[PDB]
């Protein structure tokens, strides 16, 4: 359910750049999640859903966290 | 190799004039794509990135894909022959 996709999710490289990106951002505290309930917070802004709605629904590497600077790469 | 050194050709012997049945298949079709992994179980399979696997003890594996066409050939006793035939979709 919610643990092991917790544990599966926290260890992806792709949840490490998508969090340091944020961080970068200033959307997710440079921190890292000292109590359950800020690791929610991390978790919806690095992914784009909650735990349980990535577990509802079948698309998942869409509404990862994208830059917010959208620099101009040219 | 898959194509064309894996083709198999062999006759079984077990209405009581069937004396054996010729198993003929041969794949045209084998593709390896990038390891996946599948994140909640009920996931659409997600791409697996080498660190994953060393962290998890994954194995850094990217499915195969294989499709066949089967030939299921019974010879009959006096030389009365029959041909079952099938085309079998790409799984892995």
């Amino acid at each position: 359910d919610t643990k092991v996709l917790l544990t599966e999710i926290l260890l992806d490289p792709m949840y490490d750049y998508a969090a340091t990106v944020a961080r970068i951002d200033g959307s997710i505290p440079m921190h890292k999640p000292r109590t359950p309930k800020e690791a929610e917070y991390e978790f919806k802004t690095v992914i784009g859903r909650t735990p349980a709605e990535l577990l509802s629904q079948k698309e998942f590497y869409d509404k990862i966290y994208t830059s917010k600077y959208r620099p101009d790469f040219t | 190799i898959v194509k064309q050194m894996f083709n198999v050709d062999i006759t079984y012997k077990d209405d009581k004039l069937r004396e054996s049945v010729q198993i003929q298949f041969n794949f045209t079709d084998v593709n390896i794509e990038r390891p996946q992994h599948r994140n909640y179980s009920q996931g659409n399979k997600i791409n697996l990135l080498p660190n994953k696997a060393r962290l998890c003890g994954l194995s850094y594996s990217g499915p195969v894909n294989l499709a066949a066409e089967v030939i299921l050939t019974a010879h009959y006793s006096n030389g009365r022959q029959e041909v079952k035939r099938a085309s079998i979709p790409p799984f892995q």
